[PDB]
RNA sequence: AAACUUUCAACAACGGAUCUCUUGGUUCUGGCAUCGAUGAAGAACGCAGCGAAAUGCGAUAAGUAAUGUGAAUUGCAGAAUGUGAAUCAUCGAAUCUUUGAACGCACAUUGCGCCCGCCGGUAUUCCGGCGGGCAUGCCUGUUCGAGCGUCAU
RNA sequence: CGUGAGCCCGGGUCGAACGGCCUCUAGUGCAGAUCUUGGUGGUAGUAGCAAAUACUUCAAUGAGAACUUGAAGGACCGAAGUGGGGAAAGGUUCCAUGUGAACAGCGGUUGGACAUGGGUUAGUCGAUCCUAAGCCAUAGGGAAGUUCCGUUUCAAAGGGGC
RNA sequence: AGAGACCGAUAGCGCACAAGUAGAGUGAUCGAAAGAUGAAAAGCACUUUGAAAAGAGGGUUAAAUAGCACGUGAAAUUGUUG
RNA sequence: UGGGCGAGGCUCCUUCUGAGUUCCCUGGAACGGGACGCCACAGAGGGUGAGAGCCCCGUAUAGUUGGAAGCCAAGCCUGUGU
RNA sequence: UUGACCUCGGAUCAGGUAGGAGGACCCGCUGAACUUAAGCAUAUCAAUAAGCGGAGGAAAAGAAACCAACAGGGAUUGC
């Protein structure tokens, strides 16, 4: 009876939310996440696992201020407004 | 369960708002490949994994 | 006599990047001429005679001319590289020749 | 409906004693006193004491938070760290 | 109706484009076919709004600090950190009294050799 | 041929840049030849079309037709003429769409801006032909 | 236009109703080759089925 | 690519009665679950002696 | 329930006697906002809120 | 003889091979050096008149300012257009929810605080909300101290 | 036509490129590998759709009714229920309209299906508060290090009053 | 940013498509299938038979022997006719 | 031996650039075939209803508008030795 | 008694700094086995993979306690 009726017992959770990542990979009882490692102040990544580097990398998401900054590289950082505009 | 916390109610009412067809206007504009809604969730179907 | 018994395959490096690489040197050649004329693109450098038994027959251009060499010349150590002459504190004259 | 301790709020917030004065402006008696003396700060007596402060006397005095608290703002405080 | 335009907005000081700001959010919310284009209208003219006042409150605040030693973290440059944590170009610049003597009684000279 | 670097002669690259164009570079995309007679007025070969413009189309099956600039579509390349229409099963008039190398403009719709761009072809190219005479 | 727009939503379902799908919703795919019946030999001693 | 045809974990469920002694994709819920991997016969694996 | 109150009286005049709330399974809140007995709720639907 | 089974042929089915195509891969080459406590990468939740996703964006939310171009967008509906359209380009000014190295304490909670101000509700006392703050190690300076450690008187 | 691998032509279908010759080049020729992927047969309209006692009449709706509804009957669960409510788990399946296909291994006008809308109101019920088994900081000590031990310590670890 | 005696949708990266998606696993992780009507939607008015889906006429197109099952449309296997 | 000008040059974004839609046939549509021309320091590439130097974007070389920030630099003014 | 030194502390004191990401290449630490040796404890794979720490546009190295034995060369790096 380890199967079919065994797997009627199943009604626990092992692993919640995350609030780092996002995933449904916080052990409840050990408060660490198996996917990001929180609340360790490094993300978990090894080297046996390209994909699972490649799934979380940079540039997977938003990139919301990294995007910006090639472009006021290539301007040169300059600040300011360009001569003669309206404003204040 | 009836028993639930805020961030569980606010993934669930996320969930129900995504849980609709696609609009029929879609389908009319130019260059458009959608024809279904292709990531469509059905509670008997396949677990929100929460 | 074959060594390829460790994983050769990942630091096996190819040159197809030499013209590439020659027309970088020669663009920075350019430069670097452009940057100091109208002064030689090198400095002046000795002559001397390689060590060994197999190559003490021939002559070569040097690091550096001695200390010795630019007190007889009548050109001071510190004005010497400053007009294109380079200067070799290690290398001493044993012969008069 | 959340519970509420006695201590905490009503008179025991509108009044504090002189130790407690004192301890608060960070201040010995003699300069609190030069201070109250010129910006014109004077005791009050509260209605309840025993609300205000649990061990309580006719002896002790009572000031009011809002005139300690322009005590704390006031720039002579300053000036008496500088001399001193 | 309902469109403000941004160089109306750049002459008026602050205390009227506050008042135009309130009249603006307070028929906004009392609107709270052509309804849908008027508080579309009256959304993007509340941002031009905000964004007139924010600048000019900003451009006070760096008049008032051009001359004082510390300014507000959002008013010093941003750059980058590593460009933040450079060393200036004064200090790098400086050089010893010994390399100063040197340099000023042997440079690098201007030079050529006859062929 | 190209001599530059920064010239690709990359068929991919030249169809994906064309399909995938912002739309103020698919307004430069989307230029239609002047007719003789204001080519020879105005000293200018092409123009960018625009709604208002008078054509007449030159190729296709709806040659030597003429009329307006209704719309110029630019999403799909192309632009609306009026009368340059076609019937559908229920009998109303859908416009057909005509690129704008097809036909060419005999009447501009001109103003301050239109002016201003004849006015800096028209000295570029005199311009360029004082210099290369 | 909006008869030409049921009609494209109905013409959208054909291949996912030849495939019997109960909705959009259906996408589960089974295990064709399952490895538990595919793999392994039978033995004397403790077998995986009866 | 020197990658190509090896990036996936694929296992071979032996000798049997069954099917054929191939590496098979682990895993399920997918169409490439059981699926041949890493031969030059297999759809989707590596070439026979791959480009240098 | 106290700022809903307050936005009520500050933007519509509104007076009410007491406010429930509720979370939607669409993830908005709900306010039923009881008025005081002098003032009429038909009445105010009519003229502000503009339900008729 | 028919039917059935098989063989051959034409047409029609099933299925998607072949051919042709390619806004994609792959490899080489050249140039460049620029993430983050001034809060990054990542995550969550939202934002369009009519969107579920992809894209863009953050309560100023398919965006604001500024500069340039110069007449659209488009699936429908509705409007605006020389400070001037645009799902345009550029981009130096800003906005930037909840988080995350994540920093008041916590967090399986939209939990509980402390300090200084402000606002609203009768309000010196009460209740809500808002603004600015309150993490750790280390450096320099300041100031307040401890030690018969120790000096002079 | 060629011994042959093959080459060439006619007829049909079709819609945008392709071939001969001499050299150059290779990811270059399949029946097998219980080969890989995809597709399709015979078996075969076959095996089967037989636990949980059971269904019938009339009327209505509808293109169509054994498995929709109303009434009329006959039965079953038999209070450790086939009843009335909850914890876990699920997440809108709840309610009202409407409905082609698909799904409900027979049908289907019905539906937990599909489409559009609506629905969850607390000072007193819980969470929130307390501590339990237990876990994590701080002092300090290990370890190349990610980090490990440590939870009262070999800590200047703070409260109150005049 | 520019190229190739490279591959041409079972190939080339797993991904030419809302692809590290859908889906599976408690989890670490595993991980697809899937491009092409037509120059232009001109994506079939109207009549008729059907409860409808659809059919038949009749239309659009150069072509429907291109009908959103959509370029070409092989073999296995199937129907009718001889 | 210290200071200050500095003609001019370089780097980067911006405005602009040659020539047939001439005639005949096929075709639904010429970008096909034929005749007559033109441009070319541009006959690279792409688009446009089929293979387009001359229909459109671009392509070649000299330049030519406008702006910002740096760098190099022929020379020229000056203090003179504490 | 009053003050000075020295050492050790406190502060939401004044002003700063570090963490995380990325890690192709770079500087270190730690560190296998399959494999190849008939097998196998030397060995080989390999001072490699995996694991840990730390940088930059390059890093590192670098101006001899060097090489030599010559009629002497003359920091480092790479081919
Ligand atoms: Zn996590």
């Amino acid at each position: 009876t380890k199967g079919t009726s065994s797997f009627g017992k199943r009604h626990n959770k092992t692993h919640g939310l995350c609030r780092r990542c996002g995933r449904r990979s916080l052990h409840n009882q050990k408060k660490v996440c198996a996917s990001c490692g929180y609340p360790a102040a490094k993300t978990r990544k090894y080297n046996w696992s390209e994909k699972a580097k490649r799934r979380k990398v940079t540039g997977t998401g938003r990139m919301r201020y990294l995007s910006t900054v090639p472009r006021r590289f290539k301007n040169g950082f300059r600040t300011g407004v360009p001569k003669g505009a309206r404003g204040p | 369960p009836s028993h639930k916390t805020f961030r569980i109610k606010q993934k669930l009412a996320k969930a129900q708002k995504q849980n609709r067809p696609i609009p029929q206007w879609i389908r009319l504009r130019t260059g458009n490949t959608i024809r279904y809604n292709a990531k469509r969730r059905h509670w008997r179907k396949t677990r929100l994994g929460l | 006599n074959n060594h390829f018994r460790k994983h050769w395959q990942r630091r096996v490096r190819c040159h197809f990047d030499q013209p590439g690489k020659k027309v970088t040197r020669r663009l920075a050649r350019r430069a670097k001429a452009a940057a100091l004329a109208p002064r030689p693109v090198d400095k002046l450098r000795p002559i001397v005679r390689c060590p060994t038994v197999k190559y003490n027959r021939r002559t070569r251009l040097g690091r550096g001319f001695t200390l010795e060499e630019l007190k007889a010349a009548g050109i001071p150590r510190l004005l010497a590289p400053t007009i294109g002459i380079a200067v070799d504190h290690r290398r001493k004259n044993l012969s008069e020749e | 409906g959340k519970a509420k301790k006695k201590g905490k709020s009503g008179a025991a917030r509108n009044y504090m004693t002189r130790t407690q004065a004192v301890k608060k402006l960070q201040l010995s008696l003699p300069d609190f006193r030069k201070l109250c003396i010129w910006k014109g700060i004077y005791p009050r007596e509260p209605r309840d004491r025993r609300k205000v402060n649990k061990s309580a006397t006719a002896s002790t005095t009572f000031y009011y938070t809002k005139d300690i608290q322009y005590l704390l703002h006031e720039p002579l405080l300053q000036k008496f760290r500088e001399q001193k | 109706n309902g469109k403000v335009k941004a160089g109306q907005l750049w002459s008026k000081n602050k205390e009227e484009l506050t008042k135009i700001l309130g009249e603006l959010k307070t028929e906004l919310s009392q609107l709270r076919g052509a309804k849908l284009n008027k508080i579309h209208d009256l959304r993007k003219s509340i941002a031009r709004v905000l964004t007139v006042i924010n600048a000019k409150q900003r451009a006070q605040l760096r008049l008032f600090y051009k001359n004082k030693k510390y300014l507000p973290l959002d008013l010093r440059p941003k750059l980058t950190r590593a460009l933040r944590r450079r060393l200036s170009k004064e200090d790098a610049s400086r050089v010893l009294e010994k390399t100063k003597k040197r340099l000023t009684h042997f440079p690098q000279r201007k030079y050529a050799v006859k062929a | 041929m190209k001599v530059r670097p920064t010239v690709s002669s990359s068929r991919r690259k030249a169809r994906k840049a064309h399909f995938s164009a912002p739309s103020s570079v698919r307004r430069v995309i989307m230029s239609a030849p002047l007719s003789k007679e204001l080519r020879e007025k105005y000293n200018v070969r092409s123009i960018p079309i625009r709604k208002g413009d008078e054509v007449q189309i030159v190729r296709g099956a709806h040659k030597d037709k003429e009329g307006k600039v209704t719309s110029v579509y630019r999403l799909k390349y192309v632009i609306h003429v009026e009368r340059v229409t076609r019937e559908k099963a229920t009998g109303q008039t859908v416009p057909i769409g005509i690129h704008p190398s097809n036909v060419v403009i005999t009447k501009l719709h001109l103003d301050k801006d239109r002016e201003n761009i004849l006015a800096r072809i028209k000295a570029g190219r005199e311009q360029v032909a004082k210099a290369k005479g | 236009l909006r008869s030409k727009a049921e009609r494209q939503a109905k013409l959208a379902q054909r291949k996912m109703n030849r495939m019997a799908r109960q909705g959009e919703a259906d996408r589960h795919i089974h295990a064709s080759m399952p490895k538990h019946l595919f793999s392994g030999k039978r033995t004397i001693g403790k077998t995986d089925r009866r | 690519s020197e990658k190509a045809g090896h990036q996936t974990s694929a296992e071979s469920w032996g000798t049997g009665r069954a099917v054929a002694r191939i590496p098979r994709v682990s895993g399920g819920g997918t169409h490439r679950a059981g699926q041949g991997a890493f031969g030059n016969m297999c759809r989707s694996g590596r070439m026979f002696a791959p480009t240098k | 329930k106290a700022q809903i109150k307050q936005a009520l009286k500050k933007l519509y005049d509104i007076d009410t006697v007491k406010i429930n709330t509720l979370i939607r399974p669409d993830g908005t809140k709900k306010a039923f906002a009881r008025l005081t007995p002098d003032v009429d709720a038909l009445d105010i639907a009519a003229t502000k809120l503009g339900l008729v």
